RNA sequence: UAGUUGGUGGGGUAAAGGCCUACCAAGGCGACGAUCUGUAGCGGGUCUGAGAGGAUGAUCCGCCACACUGGGACUGAGACAC
RNA sequence: CAGAAUAAGCACCGGCUAACUCUGUGCCAGCAGCCGCGGUAAUACAGAGGGUGCGAGCGUUAAUCGGAUUUACUGGGCGUAAAGCGUGCGUAGGCGGCUUAUUAAGUCGGAUGUGAAAUCCCCGAGCUUAACUUGGGAAUUGCAUUCGAUACUGGUGAGCUAG
């Protein structure tokens, strides 16, 4: 099915995700449909901490994609934020 | 909003079939000089009004046999 | 890699001064062989030079001022081309942003070579953190400090001592009663000494 | 005015008995500010064919108006088998020429120029076809006056 | 040419060849020593040039310079060798390497170590 | 046979410049008297005359000499039958970085390379001229 | 090049179609290179070059093909299945 | 916390190309990218002193582009240097005189959709700096559809005589 989750970047230990609607079956840093937005568990200083684009997010619940827990609790986080 | 071409027919042996030769003109990629270039289209004709000679008019299709998928639209021109 | 070992011979060759020495005493009683290159066969400066011949001496001195080997200077040289302005303004503007350079001249050391190992060896804070790498980028208003732990040590007596004597540059800030100063702006050519010709060097990396 | 040397050459005539040896010396001189010349020299030793090339150089000068301290057009020259393009270039370029090119540049006065020879690199056709196109550069006040229009008419 | 005759036939580039066809692109190459001997230069030089034949992993049967002054192989050595022309021996193209599997370092050298492979002097 | 009718007038007037005549004639046609009139407006020439005597028909140039030397030095066709040239409006090229003309042919008419970038159209470059 | 090119009736497929079959016709492709033969996974890209070009397709991403060598099908929404 | 305590090599010095002298040997031993050195005072072979260039690296070999306008589209040539078929006629093809009307294929302009991300470039951010990671842009010079222009080339109709 199509899903939302954490696609890994960054470098060695000091992950940097982008998350992004894909279809479940892909590689976790392949194929994908659209990106949304990005999580940065170690910014400091002026780094942007999260980044998510609500709208798009749903959008594509409603068409019916399924976010995994990590992109539940970070979308929480966010909506609380605003 | 379908897809349309101009040619002229260069046979009509075949049954309910027509072929009709395409040109363009396009520039050579490195030379620059306008150069000729041609292609052959195999179309569909129900009731054999299409001659030698015509010019005529294709529209794309859904395949009709092996290598045919367009269709005459009009004639413009009768040879 | 750093260069190790003696000092005069390299002013010697240059047939400058390139103050590696403290300067207590002056270049011609310390070396008594100034005007002549330290090899067996050493000639005076008036023997004909090549076109390449000058324009490697020209960067090679800058290189033992400062301090600075090949690759280094290569990279600086290709960042100062790459930033709009004039090149060598650029370049000299890059090798004055050095931590390690501030800090001489800001007066804690007698020499680059003593401002180096101060800064190596973590008794100069930056803004406010002990840093150790000595070609760190000093940018504008930053502020130098003495760590409290090196304070009231001979060595920065004597070099802040000699600094009096010596001109205090104009965009440097320096209070010498704690120990500390404040960058303002990279000096520009009026002020750097106008020996170093820069066209030499930028005419050879042309190349 | 500055003077620069551009090659020296060792020449053989045959004789019986032997041969006879000379010098042959090419020289450019110039004001650095517009004026430039060229000339050659022939003697049986080094100083005095170079004087011999400096008087010959003196005497043969012609003015060039630089845009500034570039040229004022691409210009593209030859001499026989030598074929020399110049092409003006931006603040901070420098003189990037071979030998040939960089003496009579400097000597006019050129500070940034881009520049390359094809053909053969022979010193003194090269010099020649260098003259030529500088001589040859043209200027908008010319080309306004020729045309009886105006400079901003020009563009 | 005409635009009309280059659009008809192109231009033609003409394909290089190596200098070194033994090697087959490789940096270097196993062999094992056929013969062992020594040789007389062309003109105007005049020395005994110590050339060895080899016959190679790729195949090939070549001749290759011993360089240095004194040397150890024999017949049925097995060596390595790079290229590198001698340019007064016809027909030698390929250098051995002092020092890699059977050939060994040259003595009493002290200047250029690294070629030769002779090994620091304590 | 004579297939370059533009060339032959360029070819014409190049030749006459070099011999110092004070005019030049041809068989007349509209695009010669466009080319004709485009010089004379960017003062390259003198005078344009075209007389019809009959069905056939005779244009005339007058040509400027300034300092001994002729006003036109170079003129070249750029585009030609076994090679046609057409460019945009980002890519017209500029002669000696202006100090000559480009004449080039647009859907607006027959006008300089400086006009037709102005205009933010293209064309045919049919000659160079400095 | 003779299922070869087109047409009709029928079969077959999730679906158009000589995909298959029985008849009818003599068509179809080719100097704008068919057929035959040698070499080769393709692209985003990488290196070099003032540019135009030249060389290349490791590591990252997209597509395709293969699983000791050849021929098949079954189960299943999906395979002719490391 | 203790103490300078644990830590520097490689190539080269005749010209191209920055950096020279002495011993040893004598067309030998040898060196060599090219030009070339060595046959008794070798700045070119071997060692030593001195020096130069780089520096945890330094040299050699291999391979690609460049220099090479040395396949030349940008951008070359063919009297004697390599290069005009022995000479005609002619098929496919390339190119083609002047005036006028029309068409809008070539040509030009606008709009829309598309040209994945990463990579290259720019302004920032975070790594003690840098490499590196990363936000946002610019670019992706292309392709397709549709609406316009008509000077030139092409098509069609009519007309003309300098070929």
């Amino acid at each position: 099915m199509v899903v939302i989750r954490l696609a890994r970047g960054g470098a060695k230990k000091r992950p940097f995700y982008q998350i992004v609607v894909t279809d479940s079956r892909n590689a976790r840093d392949g194929r994908f449909i659209e990106r949304i937005g990005f999580f940065n568990p170690t910014a400091q200083g002026q780094a942007e901490k999260l980044r998510l684009d609500a709208d798009r997010f749903a959008h594509w619940v409603s068409q019916g994609a399924q976010p995994s827990e990590r992109v539940a609790s970070l979308a929480a986080q966010a909506k609380k934020a605003t | 909003t379908v897809r349309t071409l101009t040619g002229k027919v260069v046979s009509d042996k075949m049954d309910k079939s027509i072929v009709v030769l395409i040109e363009r003109r396009v520039q050579h990629p490195l030379y620059g000089k306008s150069i000729r270039r041609s292609t052959k289209l195999h179309a569909h004709d129900e009731n054999n009004v299409a001659k030698i000679g015509d010019v005529v008019t294709i529209k794309e299709s859904r395949p009709i046999s092996k290598t045919k998928a367009w269709t005459l639209v009009e004639v413009v021109e009768a040879a | 890699a750093r260069y190790i070992g003696p000092k005069c011979k390299l002013s010697r060759r240059e047939g400058t001064d390139l103050q590696l020495k403290s300067g207590v005493k002056p270049f011609d009683v310390k070396t008594k062989k100034a005007n002549k290159a330290p090899g067996q066969h050493g000639q005076a400066r008036g023997g004909k030079q090549s076109e390449y011949s000058l324009q490697l001496r020209e960067k090679q001195k800058v290189r033992r001022i400062y301090g600075v080997l090949e690759r280094q200077f290569s990279n600086y040289y290709k960042e100062a081309a790459r930033v709009k302005g004039a090149t060598g303004e650029n370049l000299l503007k890059l090798l004055e942003s050095r931590l390690d350079n501030v800090v001489y001249r800001m007066g804690f050391g007698s020499t680059r070579a003593e401002a180096r190992q101060l800064v190596s060896h973590r008794s100069i804070t930056l803004n406010g953190r002990r840093v150790n790498i000595a070609s760190i980028q000093v940018k504008a208003g930053d502020v130098i400090a003495v760590h409290e732990g090196a304070k009231q040590q001979l060595r920065i007596k004597n070099a802040i001592e000699l600094a009096a004597q010596r001109g205090i540059p104009a965009w440097i800030e320096v209070d010498h009663s704690k120990l500390e100063g404040t960058f303002k702006a990279a000096p520009d050519r009026s002020d750097l000494p106008a020996e170093i010709n820069e066209s030499l060097i930028v005419e050879l990396y042309s190349k | 005015l500055v003077e620069k040397l551009v090659a020296v050459d060792r020449v053989a005539k045959v004789v019986k008995g032997g041969r006879i040896f000379s010098f042959t010396a090419l020289t450019v001189v110039g004001d650095g500010n517009g004026r430039v010349g060229f000339g050659r020299g022939k003697a049986r030793e080094v100083p005095a064919a170079i004087s011999k090339a400096l008087e010959a150089a003196r005497r043969n000068m012609i003015t060039v108006d630089l845009a500034g301290t570039t040229l004022q057009h691409p210009v593209n020259a030859r001499h026989g088998a030598s074929r020399v393009y110049m092409q003006p270039a931006s603040e901070g370029t420098g003189v990037i020429a071979g030998g040939a090119m960089r003496a009579v540049l400097e000597a006019a006065g050129v500070h940034n120029v881009l520049a390359k020879c094809y053909g053969s690199t022979n010193a003194a056709n090269v010099v020649n076809a260098t003259f030529k196109g500088l001589r040859d550069m043209t200027s908008p006040e010319k080309v306004a006056a020729k045309r009886g229009k105006s400079v901003e008419e020009i563009q | 040419a005409t635009t009309n005759q280059l659009i008809r036939k192109g231009r033609t580039t003409l394909v290089e060849k190596s200098k070194v066809p033994a090697l087959k692109a490789c940096p270097q190459r196993r062999g094992v020593c056929t013969r062992v001997y020594t040789t007389t230069p062309k003109k105007p030089n005049s020395a005994m040039r110590k050339v060895c034949r080899v016959r190679l992993t790729s195949g090939f049967e070549v001749s290759s310079y011993i360089g240095g002054e004194g040397h150890n192989l024999q017949e049925h050595s097995v060596v390595l060798i790079r290229g590198g022309r001698v340019k007064d021996l016809p027909g030698v193209r390929y250098h051995t390497v002092r020092g890699s599997l059977d050939c060994a370092g040259v003595k009493d050298r002290n200047q250029s170590r690294s070629k030769y492979g002779a090994k620091r002097p304590k | 046979s004579m297939q370059d009718t533009v060339a032959d007038m360029l070819t014409r007037v190049r030749n006459a410049q070099m011999a110092k005549k004070q005019t030049v004639s041809m068989p007349s046609s509209k695009l010669k008297v466009a080319i004709a009139n485009v010089l004379q407006q960017e003062g390259y020439i003198s005078n344009v005359e075209v007389a019809q005597e009959e069905t056939k028909s005779t244009l005339t140039i007058t040509l400027k000499y300034f300092e001994g030397k002729p006003v036109i030095e170079m003129v070249k066709r750029v585009s030609r039958p076994g090679l046609r040239q057409y460019r945009g409006k980002d890519k017209l090229p500029s002669v000696k970085q202006g100090l000559g003309i480009a004449i080039v042919s647009t859907s607006k008419g027959i006008m300089t390379d400086r006009a037709a970038r102005a205009a933010g159209i293209g064309g045919e470059v049919i000659a160079f001229v400095s």
